């Protein structure tokens, strides 16, 4: 099967001061947060379906003893993808910059302030990739969103 | 497949209905033929699949059932409705007819 | 719509018989022919049927050999042919209209029926 | 029969079941202790919910079941999927069979983080629709004991129509949250 | 009776090594049955005094029976034969005596 | 693993008066019917390919003493998304309306006749939800159908 | 889950002499491999998908005793669908032509060279159906082709 | 030659499924007795059909194996996953095996419902593709044995083209269609 | 396309060396600079290579701290400074063209070779 | 990786073709390149990847090979074609050179 959680609350997601390390809330917008509903290979998607799934068992249901391993693992498979991070694993195995699902990229329009689905960063050596490595990469990523600034 | 039409003979009047029952040797799902000929014509074919009336076919022909057992009804015979009906499956092949019933 | 099976003849049993159904009035390539005999005073009788798109034939358990099917797009038409009559081989042919069977991966086989006939070719030996 | 836009009409539909016999099980609940899971229209498992206990023994005959093949293979298969999904299961003195002549008879012992909350669980995920009643999850209930046994078909359930969706919900999550007892398996 | 029957001829594998005994003035009788594993057959009426081994890497089988007799006198024959089953005419010959 | 049975018959689907209660045979059209095979998170569509795969079951097959548990278990994924009625089961859960599976609703065009794909009718406290407390998905509905008839 | 191997390589696909018998390298373009990423339900993207991860683990991973059912077990369910072929093993069961991956067939532009997605052969009596009798699927397929080329 | 349209021309293409014999094993069919799962370009499982069985005993004796390191452990996989695949398995006598001396030999003994429509859907499910030829679903046939043995890889792929589906189809369904014979897995 | 190695330099050992190339005929922020030393009699030698779009540096195990590489994009200059010089320091110097290594998610890796080369300057002590 | 070229001299007449040959200490798939280098000029790149060709390379030069083992074959010796060929290895870093064959 597919995930079927659907991301919380205009139309847009922010993640709080808690979800980040050494930054504040910050919001993504509707056109962005739609993806995340039919891309099934998106890793960002998988981690913020984990975070809200976090944050409603909290909100709602009671803390006790703290054995909430049946819920995650009743659950595990309508938040996330595994075959997603089977092919980390796969790229990880082959001697190939993967992701462990740590830190992502975004491009900002500075002055309008939209902005695009985060995309992991990359690692290698156990450190992180430098941008000029997977510049191109970026690149695309901006012609994309630029088609979607056409309509 | 060999299918067979036990009546084979309706010596009916005119005005009542009548009944064709057809049964097939194997599963045949709504894949079933009644062909209609006149003494000496072509065949025509009447309805086509379990309950479907071909174009320009008057509404008193109904046909019905399924799997093995099929039923061909008239409700109103008139003067041309007289003819040799024909049951014929195309569920698979070859294509077999049965042994045709004379409704007079 | 209709189909002429060129009207009618009788030979001498032992030789070989020829009859053409000459289709009109519909794309001759999009539907098949099928080929039922009827002897006389007997019920219908299936013997073949060719794909005129290609010319892809299916013959009957008992007719293979004896009987043979081709189809002409240039003049559309579709001619059988027997080569040894016989006294049980006086019968009554008919040409009838048959849309080929379909099957898709998505989706479900649509299977089809005789819609069109036509006037019969009487054969007697 | 309030209009939509001024264009569009609300109309509704119900899904008949009942319809969905011999190809899948049906689930449905009779009341706060019966609920039945229907294999054709001829047989079924009934569940109860109830303190008089039928199985004083701790004894499951289940290899000598195996060995006389008597008894119904939808049910007995009915029977593993229900068992398989029950989560971190280990109190195997707590489960009572019966399967002699053919017949199956299970008996679960419920007298949180114990057999009794599992088994609760893996109840209501089974009989989804109508088990709500005897209600993280951490479920306790005044039930003592849960008793399965095979019934014949009849028009039991009038609480909640028949479905297919706990069955086939507990289908997937059936071998996920079993312990390990021994080192080979 | 130890009575060993070494041959090198074929494989081993895929032939069923058997025993017949014929007593004078009698007929033949099987009296046992070695496939190239350690799965073996036996005459019902002689079974439970006869015991017959193989040895895949010297390539021969050895029939004993106990309880040794001057009515079980005879002569003793070891044969190779092949069974075939996968087809209908289902048949089996022994091969080579 | 995604389901890949596929809808049988223009281009619609008809549900026949023995799979509906208390109603007659009911028709939806082509596009209704083309968003069964591209979205997961639709649980009408799951029911309509239960129905359909035991239709064909009955009519291809033969039928002895009805123990057929062995056919659903083998193609139980091939039909249905476990992780919606695993999220319908969460959402129970946390004291939130959830989609029983048993009613549902749609919007009928009052001329046309065009129709939009049936959602299922939410239920709390074992009764079913009034349409004056989801009335906004409902007017989503309607804008989305309009937004369709535009192109 | 769902696949989320992504085919190697501008953006199209091409199998060399070994991948085929009795047949040459052949090449399919970018907009029919992009159908790949995002259907379900194709043959031709789950064996594409099978051979480049077959050509990747020998590039790029080494060889030794043969024993490499360890890795295609780790990795069959981020090629494959399953359900795909369970569905081709229920259609050859209710005795209806199905496909045993072996045989495929597609539609070339003469002039333009622009080729549709190849769409498994189907076999009936243990034999390839014959070019009749799925005609009108072929049309289907050149219908939608030319729609998506007109745009 | 057709031209569909008039500016369309149909081809075709056939895949070359012996170049994966390094990563996936590869089944095909030799006839309607001989079946056979190559794993590498040296190893092989020979699938047979019979009146004429090889085991006589009933012992399938598996901690032994296990103790005695000497197979080969693609081939156990394979055969572990042909025997978990068996729905309703129930009948263990049925089942006979000997593994001395590093080789694996299999016996499934197959004299509605019963064991033999178990293990003729698993063999079916295993061989897809040239089983066909040795045919709800009550599959029957008038073998009496299934036999699985070693084999050297060999040209053996006549009858039906070596393909990775049936095994890579028996991957998902595993534990699905067991009984439980123990309370405490 | 071409680039040019600013004439030959010839000093005292132990002096600092600053040899510089700039590139004209492309846009200078996409490819990078590799620098490779050839010494008399001996082969091709690899010293680093420098990336023009925020000069991302890569060096050689044992040419660590020994070489620096610094860009300008004003100029379209990349510039090479050797600290100490060794009579086996005495080679010919090349700088190449080479675009940076691209790595993606949805993706595999593209490595590249040195495209083009500009003349050597000859360093001698 | 250490990558080395075996020859290191071919004293090859012109008219007849040249086989060169590099071997490299790990893995590299088809990630080599052959470079060109006239005695008095810089090197200059001749094939790139596993063989595939820079642009105006004549069609003499070509490549082959991937892993460990690749070969570089010139079918027609011209009088420009004596020069020292260069082997490298663009896999990981850092990149590492050949030898070189000197071609006489
Ligand atoms: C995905 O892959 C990436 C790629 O590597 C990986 O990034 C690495 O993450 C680790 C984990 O955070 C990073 O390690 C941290 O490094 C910092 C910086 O270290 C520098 O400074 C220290 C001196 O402070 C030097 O000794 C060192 O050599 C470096 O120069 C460390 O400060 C971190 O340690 C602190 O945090 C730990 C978190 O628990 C503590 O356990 C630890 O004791 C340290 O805390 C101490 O200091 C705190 C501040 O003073 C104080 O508050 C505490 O009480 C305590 O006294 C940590 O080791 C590593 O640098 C990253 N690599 C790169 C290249 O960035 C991701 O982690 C990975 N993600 C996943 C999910 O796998
Ligand atoms: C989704 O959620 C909804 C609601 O939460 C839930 O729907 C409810 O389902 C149950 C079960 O079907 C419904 O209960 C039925 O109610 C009717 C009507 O209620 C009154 O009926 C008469 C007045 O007409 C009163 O006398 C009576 O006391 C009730 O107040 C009942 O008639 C039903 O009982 C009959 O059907 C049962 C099942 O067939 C029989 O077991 C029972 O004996 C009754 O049959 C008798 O009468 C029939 C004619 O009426 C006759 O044909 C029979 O032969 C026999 O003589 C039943 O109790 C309930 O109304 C639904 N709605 C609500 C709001 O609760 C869904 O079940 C749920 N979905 C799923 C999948 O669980
Ligand atoms: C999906 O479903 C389809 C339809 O069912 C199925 O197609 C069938 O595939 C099989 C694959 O084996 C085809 O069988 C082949 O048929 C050819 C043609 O046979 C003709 O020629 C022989 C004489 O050689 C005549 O006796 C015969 O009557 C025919 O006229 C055979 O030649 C093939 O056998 C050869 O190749 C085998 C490969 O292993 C060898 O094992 C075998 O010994 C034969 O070898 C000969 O040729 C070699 C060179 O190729 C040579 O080296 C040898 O020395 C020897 O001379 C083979 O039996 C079958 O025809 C297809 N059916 C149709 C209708 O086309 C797909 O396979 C299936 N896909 C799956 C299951 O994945
Ligand atoms: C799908 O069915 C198609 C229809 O095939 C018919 O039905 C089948 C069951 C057979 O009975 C067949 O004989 C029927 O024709 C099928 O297409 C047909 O396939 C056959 C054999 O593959 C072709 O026959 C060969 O034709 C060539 C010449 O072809 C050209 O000319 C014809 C006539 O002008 C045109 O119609 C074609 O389009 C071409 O332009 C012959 O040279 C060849 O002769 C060889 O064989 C004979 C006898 O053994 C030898 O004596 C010779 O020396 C040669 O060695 C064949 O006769 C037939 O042309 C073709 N028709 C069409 C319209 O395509 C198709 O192959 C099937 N698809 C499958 C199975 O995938
Ligand atoms: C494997 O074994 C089965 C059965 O084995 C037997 O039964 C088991 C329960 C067990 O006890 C075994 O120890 C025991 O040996 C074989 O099953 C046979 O199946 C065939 C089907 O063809 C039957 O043969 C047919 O029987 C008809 C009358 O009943 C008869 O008319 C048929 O004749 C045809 O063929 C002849 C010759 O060509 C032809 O001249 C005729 O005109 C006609 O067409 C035919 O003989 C057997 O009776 C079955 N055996 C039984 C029931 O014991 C199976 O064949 C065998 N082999 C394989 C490969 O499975
Ligand atoms: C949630 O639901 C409970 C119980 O709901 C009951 O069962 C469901 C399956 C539906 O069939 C409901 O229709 C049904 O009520 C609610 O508690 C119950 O509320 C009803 C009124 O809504 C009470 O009925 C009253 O009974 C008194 C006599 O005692 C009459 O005088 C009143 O006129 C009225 O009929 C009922 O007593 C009460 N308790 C029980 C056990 O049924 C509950 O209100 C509802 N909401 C919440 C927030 O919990
Ligand atoms: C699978 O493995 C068993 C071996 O394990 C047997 O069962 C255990 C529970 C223990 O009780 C073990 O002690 C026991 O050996 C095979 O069965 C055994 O085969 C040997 C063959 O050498 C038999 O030994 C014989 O024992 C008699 C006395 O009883 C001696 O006179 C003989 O000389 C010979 O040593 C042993 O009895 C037998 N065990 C049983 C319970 O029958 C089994 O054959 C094997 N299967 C396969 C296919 O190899
Ligand atoms: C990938 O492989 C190694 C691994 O890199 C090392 O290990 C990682 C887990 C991280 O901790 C890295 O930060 C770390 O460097 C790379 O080799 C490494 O190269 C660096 C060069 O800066 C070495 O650091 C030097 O070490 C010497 C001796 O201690 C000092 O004198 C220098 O001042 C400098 O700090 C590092 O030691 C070395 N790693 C090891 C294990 O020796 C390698 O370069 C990298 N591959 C690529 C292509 O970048
Ligand atoms: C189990 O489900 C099956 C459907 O899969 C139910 O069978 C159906 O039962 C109804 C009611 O008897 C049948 O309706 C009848 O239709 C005929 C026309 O075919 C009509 O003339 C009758 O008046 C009646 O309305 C329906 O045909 C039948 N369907 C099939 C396929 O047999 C069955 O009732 C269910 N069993 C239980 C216990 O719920
Ligand atoms: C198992 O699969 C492998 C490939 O996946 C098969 O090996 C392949 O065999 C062919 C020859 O039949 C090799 O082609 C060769 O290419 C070189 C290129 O220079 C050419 O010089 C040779 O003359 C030959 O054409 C191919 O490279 C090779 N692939 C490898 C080794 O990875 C193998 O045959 C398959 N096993 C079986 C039993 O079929
Ligand atoms: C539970 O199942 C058992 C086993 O089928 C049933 O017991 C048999 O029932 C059949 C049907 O009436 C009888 O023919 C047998 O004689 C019964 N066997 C025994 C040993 O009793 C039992 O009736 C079922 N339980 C219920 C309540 O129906
Ligand atoms: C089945 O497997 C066994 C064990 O791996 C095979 O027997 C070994 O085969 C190797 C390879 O030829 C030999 O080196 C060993 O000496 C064999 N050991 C024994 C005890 O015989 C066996 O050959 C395989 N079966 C077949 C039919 O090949």
């Amino acid at each position: 099967g597919t995930f079927t959680w659907t991301l919380s609350d205009p139309g847009g997601y922010c993640l709080t001061r808690w979800m980040l390390i050494e930054a504040e809330l910050k919001c993504f917008g509707n056109t962005a947060v739609a993806k995340c509903n039919e891309k099934h290979d998106e890793e960002f998607c998988d981690m913020l379906r984990l975070f809200d799934f976090n944050k409603q068992a909290i909100q709602r249901l009671k803390a006790e003893a703290q054995t909430s391993i049946q819920l995650i693992n009743k659950a595990v498979n309508a938040l996330i993808n595994d075959q997603l991070i089977m092919k980390n694993h796969l790229r990880d195995i082959m001697g190939i910059p993967y992701c462990n699902y740590s830190k992502y990229w975004y491009l900002n329009h500075t002055t309008t302030g939209r902005t695009s689905l985060p995309k992991c960063w990359l690692v290698s050596n156990g450190s992180y990739l430098n941008e000029t490595h997977f510049s191109d990469d970026i690149e695309q990523q901006a012609d994309n969103m630029i088609t979607e600034m056409l309509q | 497949t060999t299918l067979t039409q036990s009546p084979a003979t309706l010596s009916v009047s005119p005005g009542e209905t009548a009944t064709l029952s057809c049964r097939a040797s194997q599963n045949v799902i709504n894949n079933l033929a009644w062909y209609q000929q006149k003494p000496g014509q072509a065949p025509r074919l009447l309805i086509y699949g379990a309950s479907t009336r071909a174009t320009g076919i008057p509404a008193r022909f109904s046909g019905s059932g399924s799997g093995t057992e099929f039923t061909l009804t008239i409700s109103s015979m008139q003067s041309e409705d007289f003819a040799v009906y024909y049951c014929q499956q195309y569920n698979d092949w070859p294509r077999s007819f049965g042994q045709g019933t004379r409704l007079d | 719509v209709q189909l002429v099976q060129s009207g009618a003849e009788v030979k001498k049993p032992g030789a070989s018989v020829k009859v053409s159904c000459k289709a009109s009035g519909y794309t001759f390539t999009k539907y098949g022919i099928s080929w039922v005999r009827q002897a006389p005073g007997q019920g219908l009788e299936w013997m073949g049927w060719i794909s005129a798109f290609n010319g892809y034939t299916r013959y009957g358990q008992r007719f293979q050999g004896k009987v043979t099917m081709t189809t002409d797009t240039s003049t559309n038409t579709a001619s059988l042919e027997v080569r040894t009559l016989t006294s049980n081989d006086t019968a009554v042919y008919y040409c009838a209209r048959q849309y080929p069977d379909q099957y898709s991966s998505s989706g479900w086989p649509r299977l089809f029926a005789m819609d069109v006939w036509g006037q019969g070719t009487t054969v007697t030996v | 029969t309030s209009l939509y836009k001024g264009v569009y009409e609300l109309q509704t539909l119900e899904l008949n079941m009942e319809t969905l016999n011999m190809t899948m099980p049906l689930s449905c609940t009779k009341n706060n202790s019966h609920h039945y899971i229907m294999v054709g229209n001829e047989t079924g498992l009934e569940l109860t919910l109830t303190n008089t206990s039928i199985i004083n023994h701790k004894f499951c005959n289940l290899s000598d079941a195996h060995k006389k093949n008597l008894y119904d293979h939808a049910l007995m298969s009915i029977i593993s999927t229900f068992h398989l999904s029950i989560p971190n299961f280990n109190q195997y003195e707590a489960m009572s069979c019966d399967f002699n002549g053919g017949k199956i008879s299970v008996q679960y012992n419920l007298s949180c983080g114990t057999v009794a909350n599992g088994v609760l669980q893996t109840f209501m995920r089974m009989a989804w629709g109508g088990s709500y009643i005897a209600l993280w999850d951490c479920i306790m209930t005044s039930y003592q004991y849960l008793i399965i046994q095979n019934t014949t078909w009849e028009d039991h359930c009038q609480f909640s129509r028949p479905s297919p969706i706990g069955y086939l919900g507990l289908l997937s999550q059936r071998t996920r949250d079993i312990y390990i007892s021994r080192r080979l398996l | 009776l130890s009575l060993s029957c070494t041959v090198d001829g074929e494989s081993f594998n895929g032939f069923f090594w058997t025993w017949i005994r014929q007593p004078p003035g009698k007929g033949l009788e099987w009296i046992g049955e070695i496939n190239h594993l350690a799965s073996t057959g036996y005459n019902p009426s002689l079974k439970s005094r006869v015991t017959i081994s193989v040895d895949t890497s010297k390539n021969q089988f050895s029939l004993k029976l106990t309880s040794v007799t001057a009515a079980d006198t005879a002569v003793y024959y070891c044969a190779r034969g092949y069974s075939y089953g996968f087809a209908w005419p289902n048949y089996h010959y022994l091969d080579v005596w």
